[PDB]
């Protein structure tokens, strides 16, 4: 049956400036079928008090969702999101970059 | 508002 | 300007782990505004937008018995299917339904939907006139031969056609200050060196609604279709949203390229340059 892979953005919801409270963002869509683990990392570790936003779907039927945490920048910290699915092999890791 | 009456397939 | 309201139903079966997983959600346009979660503790229609929190309980009780009675349909549907597709009971399936409806710029009824899809797949959808169905396949000719028969889409029609664009006629005035609302993109370019001849320049929208954007790249005026790297509008998470499209200039060559912004909230579309 049908698979296809999600696509991933690892974002902020403002412009990131350090020592300034944020939301770190990561956008998970065009899924199927709707089961799927995902993560936000901060220095490699899984951040514990992440949300998400409830399942809904496109007009092609993939799926799609956001997760999403508070998290305040600073120079050196680094943020990532983790995502596992079926079509997937191996845990996808896309790393934040305040720029994208 | 949701519709009131859905038909089972 | 034109709007929609559209429920979206999600239905997974759990062989061996218990009852199916089902979650309704509701849209006005880009905003979403209900939810029900099989899986949560309230077993009730919650508000996800504050414009809706308004509606009393007599709302309340109403949509969660009518989002009880779509989850049982859809728990009998994925036995159905299971059967019509000589299917085993180990394996999860999934079942999605979408209805509703688009009224234009004068508020009157434009479009009616009903679409529904196995495993990622289109199974039966109601035909635009809202008078017929395009079965899929083989199976789907069953469900379209029993709903014939029993006149499904004359009840359907009625609701598209009336009810569903009275409450989102409702809905619009309630929630005038979030949905007839427009928010213009914010928008920037950033320049970054990639080599000592090339560099990067992303051209951003930001904070924008509803999602609806063109954002393109011209090189002295013609069309980057080709060479422009567009990411899929994405949510902020405070009901705005994101893009940005980007193209890789030779250094020196900065002038040649504008950035092209249209979006409902602009006065005029926007040009940008590297200036």
């Amino acid at each position: 049956m049908i698979q296809r892979t999600p696509k991933i953005q690892v974002y902020s919801r403002h412009p990131a400036e350090n020592g300034k409270s944020n939301f770190l963002n990561c956008y998970v869509s065009g899924f199927h079928p709707s089961d799927i683990e995902v993560d936000l990392l901060k220095n490699g570790e899984r951040i514990e008090k992440v949300e998400h936003s409830d399942l809904s779907f496109s007009k092609d039927w993939s799926f799609y969702l956001l997760y999403y945490t508070e998290f305040t920048p600073t120079e050196k910290d680094e943020y990532a999101c983790r995502v596992n699915h079926v079509t997937l092999s191996q845990p996808k890791i896309v790393k934040w970059d305040r720029d994208m | 508002s949701l519709y009131n009456t859905v038909a089972t397939l | 300007g034109s709007h929609s309201m559209r429920y979206f139903f999600t239905s997974v079966s759990r062989p061996g782990r218990g009852e199916p997983r089902f979650i309704a959600v509701g849209y006005v346009d880009d905003t979403q505004f209900v939810r029900f979660d099989s899986d949560a503790a309230s077993q009730r229609m919650e508000p996800r937008a504050p414009w809706i929190e308004q509606e009393g309980p007599e709302y309340w009780d109403g949509e969660t018995r009518k989002v009880k009675a779509h989850s049982q349909t859809h728990r009998v549907d994925l036995g159905t299917l299971r059967g019509y597709y000589n299917q085993s009971e180990a394996g999860s399936h999934t079942v999605q339904r979408m209805y509703g409806c688009d009224v234009g710029s004068d508020w009157r009824f434009l479009r009616g939907y009903h679409q529904y899809a196995y495993d990622g797949k289109d199974y039966i959808a109601l035909k635009e006139d809202l008078r017929s169905w395009t079965a899929a396949d083989m199976a789907a000719q069953t469900t379209k031969h029993k709903w014939e028969a029993a006149h499904v889409a004359e009840q359907l029609r009625a609701y598209l056609e009336g009810t569903c664009v009275e409450w989102l006629r409702r809905y619009l005035e309630n929630g005038k200050e979030t949905l007839q609302r427009t928010d213009a993109p914010k928008t920037h370019m950033t320049h970054h060196a990639v080599s000592d001849h090339e560099a990067t320049l992303r051209c951003w929208a930001l904070s924008f609604y509803p999602a609806e954007i063109t954002l393109t790249w011209q090189r002295d005026g013609e069309d980057q279709t080709q060479d422009t790297e567009l990411v899929e509008t994405r949510p902020a998470g405070d009901g705005t949203f994101q893009k940005w499209a980007a193209v890789v200039v030779p250094s020196g060559q900065e002038q040649r390229y504008t950035c092209h912004v249209q979006h409902e909230g602009l006065p005029k579309p926007l040009t940008l340059r590297w200036e």
